[PDB]
């Protein structure tokens, strides 16, 4: 069967090139020519041990359009898991015993990799575990902009925000550094700058890339602009205000944007992204969140579904 | 029978020995590998004599051998430690601790929102060499850290 | 039709040998050949007044292998039910109205029979109610007893841990003295023995059973090995310690057991049984939970479709 | 009569070099000969907006030490707090006509000051207000120093953990600033490290700093370690633990330490010292929290008794 | 001066027959001639880590009577409490350089003798640590059984209800057991006994004891009738109420008691004394109650005072 099937999607990083590809390719096919019954005597488990509403009805969403049935929690204090020294592990293997694919959001970094070695034959999906990786997250961003600007090479990056704290864009970072001729433009407050780990893999692999203030100081030269949740939580109430600065996009800032620029964003942008950007053509977010319907439903079809798509 | 002495201090047979261990690093590895759960006969003899300078720790643990993916687990805590096989000297080459590709089931994650803390797993850690370090690279978190820190926590 | 169909499934004792024989007859065959399109235009209610993922994720589940739809939710502060004065029987009149079944679990003793007199044609299958019943439990239980010791009759059954309050091994217990040439081998400390209603059933049916203060004293005999949660809010915490003692099962206790013999526990055991047991042949509590997929898929199919399964 | 009588002790950066002085010779002077009925026909006000047991607890004894009665509310969440809606300065305004004077803790910086302006010729004195002052946390450190030292210039200060967030050290470097000769040592993970403003301050006055990796680096010329909390969501998990490296302290590192030098900390050190230092008589934090009583007896002594005692 | 000056009061146990004497002879001495200034400048902490409003109102009521000030917290989940970081240690090494004395509350059994080890001649009473100790309410006990029944010793003690769990009937058996000649009547459920260990002790000294299943069996004889509460939860619903009968005592049963008898109870009655009883003379739990002051102010005062009063 096809080079995904039966296989446990956990880390981007585990990804090689080829699979970012047929994932890819099997999206933009669903998406062209839907299949609302190719997963149909499927059941499904959708665990959201952390909770996330939109990951979780994003994904949820998929499975349903490609016709599998549906099971789950929010382990919010809304189920009864683990309340003493139950583990995870336990859960798993019962859980395993129910569904044909387990879709699992944690709150700590190695729980997908964990559920995979008590889950016999049954394939998880990492929905994000902690600090540490969101797959499909990725996939939908890397879609996002292949769809929008037709490749995955030879383009012009540029990522605004919390790059320290932001797993979101270490990981798309490291996906289109499989990709060549990828310039980068890094964005960020000093505090929050991306890490040193992620600039010497840029470096071994000889990857341009640039330290800004701004974005304007950019913005001609960017196809995509990739815009960060800055967490208040994260610095001083003080030093935020102090940074926040420009680190926020606005309609004005797009004066001088390349005609195909599109500015995308993780979601949650109410400090980040003013909504008088909302109407210009570079807004790209919801469609972006749009995306991750095919992203996911790629993934889920390639796991359950030995021949590929058609 | 061919075996020859009573001696409860210093002898030899069919069984490995771990040679030149750093004080205090011995019987940290009779803890971290479990050495003593065996049924078979041990001997070993800690902080004596050592290259005419120091001390040293020193196992001997007869009726068993040890591999190459084993002997090298020795290489993060006992380096230039040399393990003669000794059924009668059968060693072939010359057996030094290299770095493994892996160290499982030993060292425990610095972080401390990993899932392998309160779960039925083995912890383990990729292995590379770094200047003046050692970077470990947990299979769970995927987070990196250095052996100095991984050692201490 | 058949002898279950449209009927409450409430209490255990409600149901005679041959009932008994049927759920399981039938679990047998769905197992052997799923008829995922059964159920297909059913709506199916589940009711989780008192949250309980687990079983809930094992009921929904059959509920969809059988191709039903499903709506419910989990009354643990989750919903809008009964916030001043608004009874249990209001609720079902209601929901009866809408649903083709109602599968609930409440924390009150008599909550599925009171359903029952509310729901006018619509059975109700009792997910546990209080310290009551747990039917479901109950016939997965003896379900993987038979699948795994080819019968229900004449075998060696020990029960181990909190016998008094664990109204699972009182179900099960009178479960299986409906058949004939049953040993059993009681074990637990003395302030959690089993119930003497429990001893003077068997005695009048003429069962023979024995009072065992450790595993290993039986060990040697036993077909069936079922391990109970011992609750720490149960006892005294130094009075737990002071007898957890052996009440606890590892893998070195079973050097001489049966090459037949199946430890269950009816599933959270982090306090019960080692997991070094897991590896060994005669752990099945996994296997048994996933048993709950069957037991409750005929146990839906028998009184939701006029005739049997094929 | 003295210099601070009736007046408002909010910022340690209003008081002047001889407050300094004049608060540390009355605290030691009560320290000496106790005054249990200075205060006696005095109310105070002990209103901690915010929760912070052990400096309420200090503020509250040095008030019953003087004899004083006490009224207040740690309404962390407990009190018919304004919902809401009632203005801190409505609250202040009320509660300057029942007491002689304000202790007040709150989490918005700027608290104090604003009350300030609402209490009537009732002193307000600042208990901690956001991540601005705390005045009597700096007067106890100043105090501890003087003792243990004999002076509070020509010392070698070395602070050690998150200089950037702790703003007791803050206050305690612009307070040590305002005495001659003094040098300090900055060792901090240089994500936290000493603000830019503070060493711009130091530049001005001529001070000797450097900044360093490790305690060991400069143990040999420190009079005083103050030991800061780190506090792990300041950073993440696996980057704590990764800096956590010797800026905690262990008796093993204090070999070399000179017979005078004395370990400071503001407590919560569960983190930072082990328990293997309390032992060795550089250990001071506990001898330092007990100072609290005096520098606090002191302040509540000047501004509510005209006339300076001993 | 005093045997008990300076000591540390944690458990009844560590208390000789004199001592238990002095303590009550220093209770009635107070109770008949009243000392206001006794402790006139001591201040001491109330530190109830665990809520305990009866006995803490006591407690402090004790110290207000014998002119001392109080500072303290309930930190019932309402203090800015070691957020499960600092160790009880570190918390005692603070408090105990602010204050004269510390009375506290705590979940953990030990708490107590740990903060002995950490507090600086400043002596701590326990004034209860989970299951093991409350000095305290033995000691009102005695003094309320001394002052009715004019002895402690050759008297008939019965005590009704959870004698398995309620700790305070162990500890008052144990100090009765320090006199002469006394006789005990246990009554109480089987599953809740009084423990084995206390019955051994008893043969060990040729104490006569002897078990009863409802009060009326030995109202005759009776000099005190202990009452303790049974917290349903210690069994089931169904179980409770059966057993419940005549555990429970009202009026009609005192028709043939002793004139000289006198109920008790630690309180918390609600499910126990039926109030018909209240207007007998045999009620005496709101008086007992009310000796708890006294027996608190004789332990203050003996601790922190080197002469006798009175
Ligand atoms: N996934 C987010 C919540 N969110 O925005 N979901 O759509 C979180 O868990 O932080
Ligand atoms: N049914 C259990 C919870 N659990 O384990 N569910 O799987 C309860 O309600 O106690
Ligand atoms: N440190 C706490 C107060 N407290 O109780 N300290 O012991 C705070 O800042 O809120
Ligand atoms: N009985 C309560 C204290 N209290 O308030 N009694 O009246 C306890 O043990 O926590
Ligand atoms: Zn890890």
């Amino acid at each position: 069967a096809n080079p995904l099937y039966q296989k446990h999607i956990i880390s981007i990083n585990d990804l090689s090139r080829d699979d970012l590809n047929l994932v890819l390719a099997t999206a933009a096919k669903l998406k062209a020519n839907p299949q609302p019954e190719l997963l149909k005597h499927k059941v499904i488990a959708s665990c959201f041990f952390e909770a996330s509403t939109r990951t979780r009805l994003s994904f949820e969403t998929s499975m349903h359009r490609l016709g599998a049935s549906v099971v789950g929690f929010s382990d919010s204090a809304n189920t009864s898991l683990g309340k003493k020294g139950e583990t995870l592990a336990d859960t798993i293997s019962v859980i395993s015993t129910y569904v044909d694919a387990i879709v699992m959001r944690h709150p700590q970094e190695g729980a997908a990799r964990l559920a995979t070695e008590f889950s016999g034959n049954v394939p998880v999906l990492n929905a994000g575990d902690g600090s540490n990786q969101h797959p499909t997250q990725t996939l939908l961003d890397l879609f996002t902009i292949q769809e929008t600007q037709g490749r995955l090479d030879n383009l012009h990056v540029a990522m605004v925000g919390d790059l320290k704290y932001g797993r979101t864009v270490h990981s798309l970072t490291q996906a289109l550094a499989k990709f060549d001729g990828n310039r980068f433009y890094f964005i960020a407050p000093d505090a929050l700058a991306m890490p040193q780990y992620i600039l010497d893999m840029l470096d071994e692999k000889g990857i341009a890339w640039s330290l800004h203030s701004s974005i304007e100081e950019v913005m001609a030269e960017v196809d995509i602009l990739y815009m960060t949740r800055v967490q208040k939580e994260r610095l001083d109430p003080s030093e935020y205000a102090n940074v926040k600065a420009q680190f926020v996009l606005r309609a004005s800032d797009l004066h001088n944007a390349k005609a195909n620029m599109k500015v995308l964003h993780p979601l949650p942008r109410v400090d980040e992204i003013a909504t008088d950007v909302d109407k210009t053509p570079h807004a790209w977010y919801f469609q972006q969140a749009g995306n991750g319907i095919f992203a996911r439903q790629a993934l889920l079809a390639l796991v359950l579904n030995r021949d590929l798509v058609l | 029978m061919t075996h020859d002495n009573k001696l409860q201090v210093e002898a030899i047979k069919r069984g490995t020995v771990i040679d030149h261990i750093p004080a205090q690093i011995g019987f940290k590895l009779l803890s971290l590998f479990k050495l003593t759960e065996t049924d078979q006969r041990i001997t070993i003899g800690l902080n004596l004599p050592s290259g005419e300078m120091g001390r040293k720790d020193l196992i001997k643990i007869e009726n068993t051998f040890l591999s190459e993916d084993q002997v090298d687990q020795l290489a993060l805590y006992a380096p230039q430690a040399t393990v003669n096989r000794i059924d009668n000297y059968e060693v072939v080459g010359k057996s030094r601790p290299s770095l493994p590709e892996r160290i499982d089931n030993v060292l425990v994650c610095p972080n401390s929102n990993c899932i392998s803390h309160a779960e039925p797993v083995s912890s383990s850690f990729a292995v590379r060499k770094r200047a003046n370090d050692i970077a470990l690279k947990c299979k769970y978190c995927e987070k990196e850290f250095s052996h100095n820190v991984v050692l201490a926590n």
